[PDB]
């Protein structure tokens, strides 16, 4: 089994640098060269340049030239990739990938599991958890629909449970829009049995790891 | 004619 | 430099049926010594890595289904779904590496296609907790419908509001395939209470007639 495990998440500000390891196992590390390829949130692929494992040659792109260097460490059978002068716009998902091995013989692709780095000036800032109340105007005919406003956090991402994942049909929690501030912005809905609000209680439960926040809030009709 | 150090993971052979 | 566009954007196709997504390079990406176009096809699920599926444009890589299907040559490319599962609801991309900088194409968005569904439409007032901290968000929820194009309009006192709200539409979801969308109003304590009508007017064509979810105060 050939795996590309990469580093984990990092959370830069403009102008700082990230470097990004991707360890490589299950083959021969010499032999073949890896490849960084980083995707913007909704955007397409974008190959930034590659390293030959062994000989430590190599290729940028021209969009980054001047502030990529991918490196190699032969000991560790590592590759690192290093974006300098960093700018929101490079927020993205970085892969280091063995993009489409073809030999004479067996052919093969492998890609590193992703590294989502983030660019912005916001500090980390633990969500304003606010409830969607339900009542006679978020209600549609034997259903009810109740929420919870996860407003004003960074880093991403949040986590919402409703009744501590009890509560799974009809949960939507939405994808966080990122507000003028640099803070995102999410809000999780579910719709129940508009009379079940005077039996159960129901809670949403925000997770945010980055600022260890966890706040549990009732939503009352 | 295709560039061989575009993706060195291809050898033309 | 070497410019891949796929057509469509965005492609639904309902259940068993044929999808074809389209591909063109700016440049001939054949090397007639050898009888090859320079062509990848990836798959890519939300959240996870691009999976190869075709190489040398018809070549398929080990382990994909053959309903799959790499075809074209030179500057035009395609890649046809026989039969399309729940399974192939993926962004696909084709990619050259003929010459550097290797490059990707925009990407297909593949959608299971399903009936006609209307959207269940609520409308959420700010919570004292939130006015209590200067801000005032209206959030408007479309629960479960299809397709995908809604339209949100937000009247405020009856006033069509305009490119001051934000909204957000969820993944298909993975067992009536169905969409859901919010949109936030977001205003400071005194602009809501300046107001009265707070109303969100929702078009769809699984609706007859506009809806509008209102509230005072
Ligand atoms: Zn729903
Ligand atoms: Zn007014």
């Amino acid at each position: 089994q050939v795996h590309l495990v990469q580093s984990g998440a990092e959370v830069k500000k403009p102008g700082a640098s990230v470097k990004v390891s991707c360890k490589a196992s299950g083959y021969t590390f010499t032999r073949y060269a890896i490849h960084w390829v980083r995707q913007a949130p909704g955007q397409r692929l974008e190959w930034m340049g590659w390293i030959k494992g062994g000989n430590g040659n190599t290729r940028y792109s021209q969009k980054f030239q001047d502030r990529v260097t991918i490196t190699r460490d032969t000991s560790a059978s590592t590759a690192y990739m290093e974006l300098s002068s960093l700018r929101s716009e490079d927020t993205a998902v970085y892969y280091c990938a063995l993009l489409t091995v073809i030999t004479p013989d067996d052919a093969f692709d492998i890609w590193g599991q992703g590294t989502m780095v983030t660019v912005s000036s916001a500090s980390t800032k633990g969500p304003s958890v606010f409830p969607l109340a339900p009542s006679s105007k978020s209600t549609s005919g034997g259903t009810a629909a109740l929420g919870c406003l996860v407003k004003d956090y960074f880093p991403e991402p949040v986590t919402v449970s409703w009744n501590s994942g009890a509560l799974t049909s009809g949960v939507h929690t939405f994808p966080a829009v990122l507000q003028s501030s640099g803070l995102y912005s999410l809000s999780s809905v579910v719709t129940v049995p508009s009379s079940s609000l005077g039996t159960q209680t129901y809670i949403c439960n925000v997770n945010h790891k980055p600022s260890n926040t966890k706040v549990d809030k009732k939503v009352e009709p | 004619n295709p560039d061989p150090n575009a993706n060195p993971n291809v050898d033309p052979n | 430099d070497i410019v891949m566009t796929q057509s469509p954007d965005s492609l639904a196709v309902s259940l068993g049926e044929r999808a074809t997504i389209n591909c063109k390079s700016s440049q001939n990406i054949f090397f007639s010594s050898n009888n090859k176009n320079y062509l990848a096809w990836y798959q890519q699920k939300p959240g996870q890595p691009p999976k190869l599926l075709f190489y040398w444009a018809s070549t398929r890589e080990s382990g994909v289904p053959d309903r799959f299907s790499g075809s074209g040559s030179g500057t035009d490319f395609t890649l046809t779904i026989s039969s399309l599962q729940a399974e192939d609801v993926a962004v696909y991309y084709c990619h050259q590496y003929y010459s550097s900088p290797l490059t990707f194409g925009g990407g297909t968005k593949v959608e299971i296609k399903r009936t006609v569904a209307a959207p269940s439409v609520f409308i959420f007032p700010p919570s004292d907790e939130q006015l209590k901290s200067g801000t005032a968000s209206v959030v408007c929820l479309l629960n479960n419908f299809y397709p995908r194009e809604a339209k949100v309009q937000w009247k405020v006192d009856n006033a069509l509001q305009s490119g001051n709200s934000q909204e957000s539409v969820t993944e298909q979801d993975s067992k009536d395939s169905t969409y859901s969308l919010s949109s936030t109003l977001t205003l400071s304590k005194a602009d809501y209470e300046k107001h009265k009508v707070y109303a969100c007017e929702v078009t769809h064509q699984g609706l007859s007639s506009p809806v509008t979810k209102s509230f005072n105060r």
